[PDB]
């Protein structure tokens, strides 16, 4: 993704990991189509809420511009409100 | 199953999760065989154990079961009054 | 299922309540048809290892021959040689 | 294995990395006596299901006629219909 | 099992899941039949599948495998060379 | 459970269900002898930490005295040392 936009995720990774249900917001990045089974499997094995979070934003920052967008969205829609209003400034 | 209906299954993510009913299910996958009894019991306790856990598991494994897993799932789904979701998916694959 | 099943059954319930992990006997026997999705999320909603067991056992309790046999059976190949010795001399007549 | 079995699974090897669920086949395997246990926890260290299916695949290339009967018949019981029927031609006879 | 060797196991529960090694104890545990190999998946993937949690696991799943399971266990351990745990074990039983 | 000691458990909840990694205080609690395999399992099925730190101190308050002695020194031996300090008081 642009430098601003992985810079952002950078920024408040730390209160994103804190407070995310991955298995919602990967639930959207699935239908969205900006995540994999095996990416989303590869998430789920981590032992902890936070270790599961913590890979997923790990995934996220290898990805694109789009995938920002659709983790955003994901945020906003599960009433994560803060939080994306957080990374707004971010998007590409 | 193809990679078109893997797709949908994926597209669909959100409303399958969102709407599945698991518990009136499992007979309906049985006679299909599209799900082996010990495979269910792995599919119950996915998770935290809730409806939307189980129901997530059961999608992501069914992409496993076969070239026509999706169409027989769709006939489970139907099977045990699930018709709007079973509608939403056939207007889909259609579609 | 014959007198002499359910006696034996009833006789040893606190070993098999105490031993048995459900998890692993009724898949067996929901293969082999004599026991119901129904009865099974019944079983897995008790909160222990020792619970369910007992639930198991109180509806095989009120089952037939071919059950006691399926149960026996699915004791046997999981493991449970113990177990299945004590139902040994119980078991009845099939078909 | 006899090269017309080995030849099968490398035609049919992408179908069955995509499907195959390998905690329902190692077990059969490992019961039959045709994989090991430190074969089944390099398989388990991979992180995804398509990955450890790979693996599993990998290691069943390079066993003998028995093994991929073993294989075979697993994937039969476990209700693999279609992946069964690509693996039905290659089939070897053994004993 | 009866109660004296399951108290022992509990009374044990910080040394074993402190100090077991079990990747090399699944073949121990199966040529003395004290579990299907299914059981040895489930119990790999006990918790967030440390060493610690398989041990922690097996042990628990221990107490339901029979008559023999504490003496016949304690044998794996030699088998394995974790005989500093074994001899922890054994000389508790006597006492 | 002495009355002071049940007390003080509960003035603490909070903060021991946010720290304590369960599995480790019923290892000890299991040797001690004051937790059964069966309450363990009733635990464990609690789908967060928290949960199930929060079922853990939940059956501890119905328990007794050498319990809560027991979990004292649990969290002790696990290297709470600030965690073990506030139920120190309550000691019966
Ligand atoms: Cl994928
Ligand atoms: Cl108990």
């Amino acid at each position: 993704m642009d430098a601003k936009a992985r810079n952002c995720l950078l920024q408040h990774r730390e209160a994103l990991e804190k407070d995310i249900k991955t298995s919602y917001i990967m639930d959207h990045m699935i239908s969205d189509g900006f995540l994999t089974i095996s990416e989303e499997e590869k998430v789920r094995n981590e032992p902890t809420q936070q270790q599961r979070a913590a890979m997923l934003i790990k995934m996220i920052l290898k990805k694109d511009n789009d995938s920002y967008v659709s983790f955003y969205n994901a945020l906003l829609h599960e009433g994560y409100k803060d939080l994306a209003a957080l990374l707004h400034d971010g998007i590409p | 199953m193809d990679e078109a209906d893997r797709r949908l299954l994926r597209r669909c993510r959100l409303r399958l999760v969102e709407e599945l009913q698991v518990d009136q299910l499992w007979d309906a996958l049985l006679s299909r065989e599209l799900f082996r009894p010990h495979m269910i019991e792995d599919i119950q306790r996915a998770g935290s154990g809730s409806r939307r856990d189980q129901a997530r598991q059961l999608i992501i494994d069914l992409e496993t079961r076969g070239s026509q897993a999706l169409p027989l799932f769709i006939s489970c789904l139907e099977d045990t009054g699930q018709d709007m979701l079973a509608s939403f998916l056939r207007t889909n694959r259609q579609a």
